[PDB]
This record gives C-alpha cells, structure tokens and sequence, in this order.
C-alpha cells in the first residue's frame, strides 16, 4: 500500500490477546488449509460438540527458551504443550475426543550486528527416534510428552545402556530430525525461517491434520514443532552469546466430544 | 481359435469369489415358493431385537437363570455402583454371548448407537430413581455416583412404566471399532447407580430383581465377514 | 483438467533486460520457493516442449508388484517326530524395506491392495522317493477369528474367512482387497499411544508402545500344505507380492536416511553416517 | 444379452458412474453367480411384532 | 426400495427438552424393542451418514466357500 | 466351449503388469475418504520444493548439521572458489540426498532446468557481491572467476532480499539425461566466488554462513521408474 | 392427550444427560420467565462473551441428604452449589 | 458396458488416433484395474504456502 | 513509548487482567488475560486497550 501497508508489519487478534510485529517475513498457511470446524459431511461422533470459542481460541505463551552457541535445537509436541493451559487444557481433559487447528508465532529478535538463521518446522505426526539399541518403540508416555517446557535434539546419538532400569525415552538427532531422515529435507514440510538479519520471527497457521475427522488428543499428537539452527548464532565477537526465543501458541476452530469426568494422566 | 493369454489367479480356488458354473441337475422342476412368515432380509435386524445380558457372570451365578437377574434393596443410600460394564460388545463376558454380541463376532468390525433397556421385576408397592450412566473412554472408570452423573446419563424413575431405555450414542475417534478387546478402539464405560433408593412398605419384600436388555440403534453396521471363536470342532 | 500425461510447459523466446524487476533476488524466510524459469535469468529461444510427468504420478509410481514377505511351509513324513510345519504371517509392509521406504514418502495413504502369490518348492533330503502335486491353503485370519494351532484343525474350514486354495506349478495366486481401514486413511505415522496412563491407576497398566496404534492392524495370513503327511519330505516357500492400485497420498514428508530399524521411526548405533567424503571446492 | 450395472465405488484414483458388465452362459438359474443386489427390510415383525401400533414419545403402556 | 448397501439414516441436530413426551421410559413386557436413536436421550449434532449393512445382508453373510466335508 | 488359443506370455507373473482380479472381501463397507489437507498428485511436484544443499560433505564436516554450511570471510578479493559442484543431480554426493536427488534415484532419466537459490545468513551490517556461476560440459571446469564468469551466472549483490536465485537452463545434447555418473550425459560445472568482497564494519562478525537451496523448474521431468541404492536390507 | 401423555410424567433433556419422572406436580418458571442469553440492547462488559454450552449447561447431581422425624430443612446457594461441578465451575 | 479410451501414442510405425478396449469382470471397484488416467495438480500449496500471494518480478519482502 | 535507541531491539507484554483473582505476579498468569505483545521498531508507540469490563453500569 503507497498508504504504508506491507508484509513485514503485522497484527494478529484471537479472543483476548493481540501480538503485533514491526519484522516479519510474511506468514505460512500449512498446506494452503485454513483451520476449520467439523463439517456435518465429514462428521463421526453425533453428540453436540463443545465449541470453546474465544476461551480456548487465543494465543498462549509457553516458558522462554535461550539460544547460544551450543544449542543443537528445540521441540515441541501438538496438543501436548497446551495441555496445562487455562480452558483449553480444562476442555481437552474432560473430553474423550477433541480436534484443533493452531496459530504458532515464534519470536526471536537480536539487532544489526548479530548472526544466525533458526529453522522454525511444522510436522505432521512428528514420530521421534528413541534412546534404546535393544529394544525399540519403547519411549514412555511420560518422557514422549514434556508438556509446555518441550524438549531438545542432540548433536550426537548416545544409546541407553541401563537394561535393568531404561530411560525408555527419545535421542533425537539434529542432524537426522531426530527421525531417521536428513534435516536437509525438512523444507518438504509448513515452515518459515527466522534469519536475524532479515526477521525477528516466524508465524505458521497449522489447519487439524490426520487420517480421521477428530481423536483423542491425550493419546494421541497430531502436530510437531521443530526449531533447530541452521546457522549458528553469532555475535559481535563475544565468544559466548545469548538471545532468548519465546513461543507463543493458540488454539484455533477447536471443538470436543465425548464429555465425563475429567481425565488424570500419570505425567511423572 | 481366438487367441487368449493367462493371467495370474488363474486355476485358482478362491473361497470368496463369485462366478457360474454348470448345472449337475439340468431341467430340474423346481418347488415354488410359499409366503412363509418371518422373513429376514439382513442380519442386522437381529441385532435391532433387544436381548437379555447376562450381568452377573460371578463365579456360582454364571451358566444358570441366576446371571441374568440384577438383584436391588431397599437398603440406604449409597454412591456406589449397582454394576458396572465395558463398552466391547463383542468382546466382553457379559455381551458377547447376546444375539447382538452373537452376531458381532461374525465381522471385525462394528459401528453405530447402541441401546440399553431395563426392566424393574420388583412388587407394584416398591418405589424407586435410579441413574443410569456411559462415560467415553480417555480417563478413570467411574466408581462412584459423582463420576459417573458428570457424562452421558439418564435418570430412570420406578413407576406404571416398567422400563427404562438409555441410548449410548456413537461417540469415537475411528469410523469403525474392532470386535476384540483394543486399547485404540475402546468404547468407555457403562455403569449403574441409585439415584436415590429403593423404597417400599411394610408387608412388602425387601428384595427384587431387574432385568437388562441390549439392542442395536437405526445407524448401526458391521463389516469385514469373519470366523468367530465362539463354536468349535476340536476333533 | 491437466492430466498426468500431458506434455509439459513450453520454452519461451526471451530477449535481454534492463529494468526494475527482480526475479533472481528473492527470501527463502518466507517459507517459500521462487517459481523461476530459465527465461527469468537468461536470454532463451522459443523451445516446443513435448516431455511429459506421466510416469512420475502416484499411481505410475507404486504401480509395481513389491515384495513384502516370504512365507515357509512344509509336509514331512507321517513318523518325523516333530511338527507339520504351517506358516502364520502378521500382514504388513514393514518386514521388508523397498517398498516401505516408497510408501514412507508420505504421513497418510489410501488404497485398492493387490496381493499375488508366487509359490516354489523343493526336496530337503538326499533321498529319492518323490511327491505327488502339492496343493496349498492360503487362509485370510481377520483380527478376532480363532488363528489355527495345527496344519489340520477345525479352523481350516475356513466357513466365513477368505481363502485361497492354490495348485503348485500353476500361474502365480491373485486376489484383490478393498480400502480396509478403521480410519479415513492408513496412517504411515502415528506420534502417539494406544493407551492413556492414568496417575489413579497402577503404572504397569497404562503402558503402551509409542507410534503403535491397533496392537492388530489387519489380522493375519495362515498358509499350510493341504495335502497329507507324505514319504518324502518336500519344503516349500510362499513370497508375497504387494501392488498399491487406485493409490491416493496425503502430507509429503524426507525419505528414510538410514537403515531401518524395527516398525517404527528408530534408528541405531553404527548406522547414522549415511553421506561420504567430498570436499567443497571439488568437482 | 448383456447385463450392464454400477459398482458402488469405494477408494477412487486420482483417475461420472463406473460400470460392470455380467453375461449369463447358462440356461439354469442355479448356474448363474450372485448378484448380491439385495434389498433391505424394517425389522418391525420382530422389534414391534405388537397388534396396536406403538408411538415411542407416548407411554407404551396406556 | 430400500438396497443393501444404500447410506444408514443421518443423525439429525436435536436440541434441549422439557415436555410431556417419554421417550426414554417404555415397557418390555408388550414383547417390543424400544425404537429409540441417540437424539431422544441425548443433545445430538447434525451427522451426514455413509455407512452401510451391504457385507451383513443374508447373501453377503453365507456368500463364501465352507467345507462340509473329507473323503 | 468358445474356441480359443493360448499364445506366449500365457500364465506368467508380470511384476509391473495391470490387470483385474477377485474381490477377496466381497461387498464390504468401505470407510468414505476426508478432505485431509496436503494431498500429492505426483512425485514431481515434491521435486519443485527447495531443499537444503550439503555442500561441505568433508571429512570432519560430513553427517553432521555442518555439512549444510558454506563458510565465507570479511577477507581480501580472490579469483579463487567458495565452492565447486557437479550438475548430477542423482550421483553427486551433494545433491543425490537432497529431495530432489532422492526422487531421481528412483528413475534412469533425468530432464529440465533446476535452479539454484542461495541464503545469506550473516548479519545485516554485512555487505558483499558475489558470483553465481553455471559452466555447459565440453571444457576445463573453472577454477577461477575469469573462466566461469564467461558461462552461464548471476551477479548476486547481498541487501535487503536475503537470497539470490540462480536459474542452471536446460542445456543438453540428449532428450534425457542418466540418474547416474556418465561421461556422455554429463551436465557440466557449478561454481561460486567472490564479485568483490564480504566488508563488514568494527564490532561486527568477519565470518558468516551462506545455505544453499535446490529445486526444480516446471520444465521438469523424469522417466523409467527403477529401484534405488540409497537404501537396503542386507540379510 | 387422549394419546397418554400427561402433567405428572415428564422428560427432561440437557447436553448429555436425560431426566425422567412419572410422578410429577407439572413444573415451575420462576416469575413467568424462561431464561435467557444476555441482549446486546441490556448488555454490560465489552469484551465476545464465553458460552460453555453442553458443557456446562446440563444436569450436575449433588451429595444425597436424609429425610427424617428429626430434619428441621436444608439450603443450598446457587452458583456457590455447582462451583465445583465439571465445565461449568472451571 | 464397454469403456473405449485413447493409447497416448510413442513410436508408431511405417503404417488419426489409436485407441483401447476395456471391460469390468467384477462387481467391486477393488477388482478393477488401473486407469492410468491420472491428473496433474499445482505445487503452490507446497512450494509457496504464505498467505500474502507472490509475485516473482517484484521484491519478496517487502 | 520506546524512548531508547534505534539500534535496540526487543519483544514486550502489556497485560489487563480483571478483577476476581491472584494479581498477576508473572507473564505466566498475565499472559492469560486480555493482552498485547508489543514488537519494538520503527512505529515508537504501542497502544494497548483497556475495555470496559465490569459487573456495575458504572465504578
Ligand atoms: C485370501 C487373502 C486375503 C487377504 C486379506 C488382506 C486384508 C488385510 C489388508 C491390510 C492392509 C494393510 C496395509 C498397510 C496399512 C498400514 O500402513 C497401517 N499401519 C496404517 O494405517
């Protein structure tokens, strides 16, 4: 717009919360979907959903992350890191069955003098590699979701020796995604790069992906979020810099069925 | 002769398959029809007749009259569970052996609403609210009135209509469910409870008994025909 | 309208540039991929093009019969001591790594599945007595149905599950098999459990195995040697060919890296080295 | 003689009504294969087999 | 009319009750099945159904090869 | 009984072969398809998506999230390369794991323009011009700017648009080009250097990192579907 | 009706959960009034309001009391009563 | 029921369009065989999946 | 308003949260209410708006 618009400078408004931007890169719609709500052609169980709304549907922040030189990567699991997060949380544990679609903004700004380019990934069902060499698909409910705090992949893949007393939990592997694959190729998947020369983050509009119209969100991840350096951060000359980058997600067009009492997972 | 190439399957005897083949009888004067009554048409009609559940399988009850009968009293009361049962129609002691159940272990998979009536066999004299419940799989199996009243229920009161029907909706995540035992295709729970209690007056017994039936609802199917396990030949 | 087959975009005639446009200069941070063509950086010719993308659709690309199991059954002699050897096989396409792989390319998948069976046997013994034709009973066993405990029980009658009675050194057994699944579409991945671990509920019963959902996906496949206990022992093997027809994919995803290890996305020790040598100035 | 009909398309192709042909060689109708296009009845003679037509928002008994 | 493999009835959107009408209570002793849906107990959303009982209909059922015997 | 012929190919099992056969599951229930978002039509259209480039494939480097980086300097002009890569796009160890690469394994022939696109990933206060460089087979591959700036290249100037794209046309002698290492179907050189200089000011990083991105033009295509040596199952 | 229904057999039907009753006095609307969703014309608070639903608005059953010679009455105070109820006390 | 289709002709020899005959056997759709007949779509909601539509002459950022 | 430099960068949060409750002590709670996460560059100001929420016509 010759009136001032322009792609860098934007504003995003769910429910309650507004978040604002002066450096953007554009923004990514996964697949070209919008999120959506469950349309009665596509529908399975016939009980009157719970719609959240404006309750539900608005942007959360999740615990600040730091950035340096040594990181090797961060990742987060979809509905998993939302599920201690006021009403969303509180709808999906009293509910046996619940779909959403997500609104993920990652912010990470620094200034004119500092490097780096952070490989900001939206994957689909998100299956992760775990830390045993004698046994496999072994990675417990506990450790295979770390809630809203995430957890990180590693430079190098370490194999747990304990027989008697597994860690029974993940060794993902930058390198290979932490999933068998070359990181190269992680571009085939919805993402957006945060080039600190160019942007100070990365906003990526997640529609309900997977092989059924709505399941159980407990069990089961439809979404994961990987952000790993494809460049290493770098600053002026200090040999040991730090920039923080904060993850703020919500919940969008969510609805759930199958309402009882509320569901008390063994986190621990 | 009409140049013709083989294909793979062929010669082949496929159990399953759908084709014509000679007459050993040719000409045959075949007996007609007469209009006999009782025609079925699908064996899903069979599964739509409500059909007696035998809830106290208990180890002296089970294999006699006694299994079908669920026993209640005017005793106080009490948030805990009259009975309690899982959602596998096929799989579970307590359905499997119901025409329903029956016929769901024929096919490997199932769908749709099922529905849950009860009969109260007690004296006309006796007074009664009951809460029937069916919480959808995800988290701890009620064990007591509060769980339970906080999902899918209905309040059944004793009265002039001796029955009373609650339908446990088609609530999954997958289009079809498995007719075995399976954490992923889990139906959730249904259990029974007294709203309030049994009351009745003097001269009166203290005791009866109430019968429950199993029916498939209008919207329910089955699909991938199979060999059940509940009949055999060994030998 | 644009089908598979279709001849490909043609080349345009393109002359020199002096102006404000920049379609080199672009921002791989968007998320995006600059949809350049040759006559964007460099002067072109008028080129008629007649190559076409039909041989890399879905459908042209798994329309091929892949291998996914070898099956080994047997018929020994009446007084052998030990069993007549029956084969049970828990249907999938992960036990081999061909076409897992070309599958894996994709999150979700949906799919007509054509199964042909290729039968070849053999005698074990340096004997001489021989075997007369054998025939052999391929038995559909669907989750739930009683799974045979002998190369001959009651369940070989097979009154409501599929099978296939084949006749040794007739043209390789064929049979066709709908979209099957439970759900909308078979899942390639499943980043989750088939189970909720509930705190009020002991620990050892909540567990399950991660990415595994239905413990028994699509039942299994029960071959066994029809014909009687014979003299001479012949040893035989069923390999099970695999086609993927009327094949629809959904979610794109990097193909497997390094060696598989087990049904789900685990890799191991000694294996994650895939690339080899070569320096970044050299041809 | 040719018996033309419509098959209840399941899992389509990334490939309008799709069509079977079937001919019957036999002049005996226990020859001929199934053609499994069967109807559906309402169970009614067996869920409400009752003289007095019943009216579910109504006390069944009355 | 009505073909073996035609679609199962839709679950219609049903909302909120406080009437005179009762469903829900019935008698069994009549020899009849309670004809009752999800929508009569329950507040139900709109369901466009494709489900159907072409596998489960008499022919579907028997239409497969059983031995009845060895000689 | 129709008289007919059988003619050569009769009973034999054609891997690739098209034809109909037997419904083991006969009018079974099959569950409808969902709009699921992210459906693909064809192996190409995932050959058109830019993908990360392992440039330094050195022995340290190599299988390590280094590998993607391609290092540059605040240091003096030099007709000398930052890098040197062969156009086989199936073969050359840079390229054959890269989507594009992997795809292609998959085929024998190889056909089209690919294009090339670079990412600046060093800070904003840096400046610099570099040259992109694409060399047609037949000569000494370059190994100085004055011989690849006289073929095919883009004079990349870094600012604001963090990337530059370098479009490699589709020039050949044949219709089609082999999946493998091949004198005869060789698709020459591509190179890159220093137009001038990386110049960054006081308090500011000398050295920064350069990724590099591959991808497919609409142009195209590949052909004769095979089996690919980037995996296997010894035993 | 003539049909069967009647004043004392009533059901009731909210979100997941059916009452029912055969021995009913008909029912009472407080002061002749239904009640209903707040109106923009009588509206306070700016802000998109959050309306729960099914969630919230069905039938949650208390802790049962006992009736005896000796009961001089009970009192409950409604929302404080459901504070604790499932959806609708979160 | 015979369904006539066009055999997208490669090398023809030293002898209009060339077509070929195909017929259903069975009555599921699962039985049949490949059409072939397969369509091409856009890589857009891949190669460029960002909300604000791009044009390639002009700056990306902006 | 941002009356720093323009070489400084960096990402603030402006929170209203109505009465009823713990008076938010970290962004945790805060960021739970009505908000706005504030992006520093060229535009000096951010506006964040307090509407009017109450249970009395007038306070
Ligand atoms: C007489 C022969 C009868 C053959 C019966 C075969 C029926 C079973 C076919 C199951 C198809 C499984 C294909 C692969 C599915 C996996 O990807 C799943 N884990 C994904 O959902």
């Amino acid at each position: 717009e010759a009136c001032g618009y322009s792609d860098r400078v934007l504003q995003l408004t769910l429910g309650n919360s507004t978040i604002t931007t002066q450096e953007a890169a554009n923004s990514v719609v996964a697949y070209g979907r919008w999120p959506e709500y469950l349309r009665d052609s596509e529908a399975n169980p016939v009980d009157q959903p719970t719609e959240p709304d404006v309750a539900a549907c608005r942007f959360y922040t999740l615990d600040t992350v730091s950035w340096t030189k040594e990181s090797r990567g961060w990742w987060w699991k979809l509905p998993d890191a939302l599920r201690d997060m006021g009403l969303f949380g509180q709808n999906m544990y009293y509910h046996y069955l619940g779909r959403s679609g997500y609104t993920v903004h990652v912010q990470c700004n620094a200034s004119k003098f500092h490097q780096g380019a952070l490989g900001v990934f939206a994957v689909p069902e998100m299956c992760l590699a775990g830390d045993s060499n004698t046994t496999t698909m072994h990675t417990s409910y506990q450790n295979a979701n770390p809630g809203e705090k995430g957890g990180t992949f590693t430079g190098t893949f370490t194999p747990d020796n304990n027989q008697t007393s597994p860690a029974r939990r993940f060794c993902p592997v930058d390198y290979l995604l932490g999933n068998g694959t070359l990181l190269g190729n992680a571009f085939v998947f919805p993402h957006q790069i945060i080039n600190l020369r160019t942007n100070n983050c990365a906003t990526l509009v997640l529609p309900y992906v997977n092989s059924l119209s709505i399941d159980s969100m407990v069990k089961h991840n439809n979404w994961g979020i990987a952000i790993l350096p494809l460049a290493p951060l770098n600053f002026a000359s200090e040999s040991s810099p730090e920039i923080p980058i904060t993850l703020t997600i919500a919940p969008m067009c969510c609805e759930f069925n199958g309402l009882r009492n509320i569901t008390l997972p063994r986190l621990q | 002769g009409l140049p013709v190439m083989n294909t793979p399957g062929s010669n082949q005897y496929l159990t399953a398959d759908n084709f014509q083949s000679p007459c050993a009888l040719p000409e045959f004067d075949v007996t007609p029809p007469i209009d006999i009554p009782g025609e079925v048409k699908n064996m899903m009609e069979l599964a739509e007749i409500d059909t007696m559940i035998p809830f106290d399988l208990s180890a002296t009850k089970k294999n006699t009259m006694e299994m079908y009968r669920v026993r209640l009293s005017d005793k106080p009361h009490t948030d805990d569970p009259i009975l309690c049962l899982s959602l596998s129609p096929a799989s579970d002691p307590r359905l499997s052996h119901t025409m329903l159940g029956e016929i769901l272990n024929y096919y490997t998979h199932w769908a749709g609403s099922l529905k849950f009536t009860f009969l109260f066999c007690g004296s006309m004299m006796a007074t009664g609210k009951l809460l029937v419940s069916y919480a959808p799989p995800g988290a701890d199996p009620p064990k007591k009135r509060k769980e339970a009243m906080l999902g899918t229920h209905v309040i059944w009161d004793i009265g002039l209509q001796s029955s009373c029907t609650m339908v446990v909706p088609w609530i999954s995540n997958t289009t079809y469910r498995q007719t075995i035992d399976d954490s992923f295709t889990e139906g959730g729970y249904i259990s029974v409870f007294y709203q309030t209690r049994i009351v009745v007056p003097l001269s009166t017994p203290r005791e009866m008994d109430i019968l429950g039936f199993v029916s498939a609802c209008n919207d329910f199917s089955v699909r991938l025909l199979r060999d059940t396990t509940h009949i055999e030949q060994k030998a | 309208a644009a089908t598979s087959r279709d001849a490909l975009p043609n080349t345009e005639a393109s002359g020199p540039t002096h102006s404000k446009e920049i379609p080199a200069l672009t921002a791989v941070e968007t998320g995006a991929t600059n949809p350049l063509v040759p006559s964007d950086t460099v002067q072109t010719r008028h080129v008629v093009q007649h190559r076409s993308r039909s041989e890399s659709s879905i459908e042209s690309f798994f329309a091929r019969g892949a291998c996914v199991t070898i099956m080994t059954v047997d018929n020994p002699a009446s007084t052998t001591n030990k069993d007549k050897l029956f084969a049970v096989w828990k249907i999938t396409y992960k036990d081999t790594v061909q076409l897992r792989r070309k599958l894996e390319f994709f999150t979700y998948s949906r799919f007509d599945m054509e199964l042909t069976f290729v039968v070849t046997a053999n005698f074990t013994e340096t004997n001489n007595g021989h075997a007369l034709n054998q025939v052999y009973q391929i038995m559909y066993v669907p989750p739930g149905a009683p799974v045979p405990e002998k190369w001959d029980d009651y369940t070989w009658q097979t009154s409501s599950n599929p099978s296939i009675f084949y006749t040794y050194g007739t043209a390789p057994a064929r049979i066709s098999v709908p979209y099957v699944g439970i759900s909308n579409a078979y899942s390639h991945f499943y980043d989750g459990f088939s189970k909720v671990p509930l705190k009020d509920q002991s620990a050892a019963l909540g567990d399950s195995l991660y990415g595994a959902a239905s413990l028994n996906d699509f039942g299994i496949l029960a071959v066994r040697v029809v014909n009687d206990h014979n003299p001479t022992k012949v040893t035989s093997k069923i390999r099970v060919y695999l086609k993927p027809k009327h094949i629809r994919v959904w979610c794109p995803r990097p193909p497997r890296a390094v060696a598989y290890y087990g049904p789900g996305v685990d890799y191991k020790d000694g294996t994650l080295t895939p690339l080899s040598t070569k320096d970044l100035t050299t041809y | 003689g040719a018996q033309v009909s419509s098959q209840k398309v399941g899992a389509h192709e990334n490939s309008s009504t799709i069509n079977y042909t079937t001919i019957n060689y036999y002049r005996d109708s226990a020859s001929n294969a199934a053609s499994k296009q069967d109807f559906s009845q309402d169970p009614s003679k067996f869920t409400e087999p009752i003289k007095d037509v019943l009216i579910k928002t109504a006390p069944m008994l009355n």
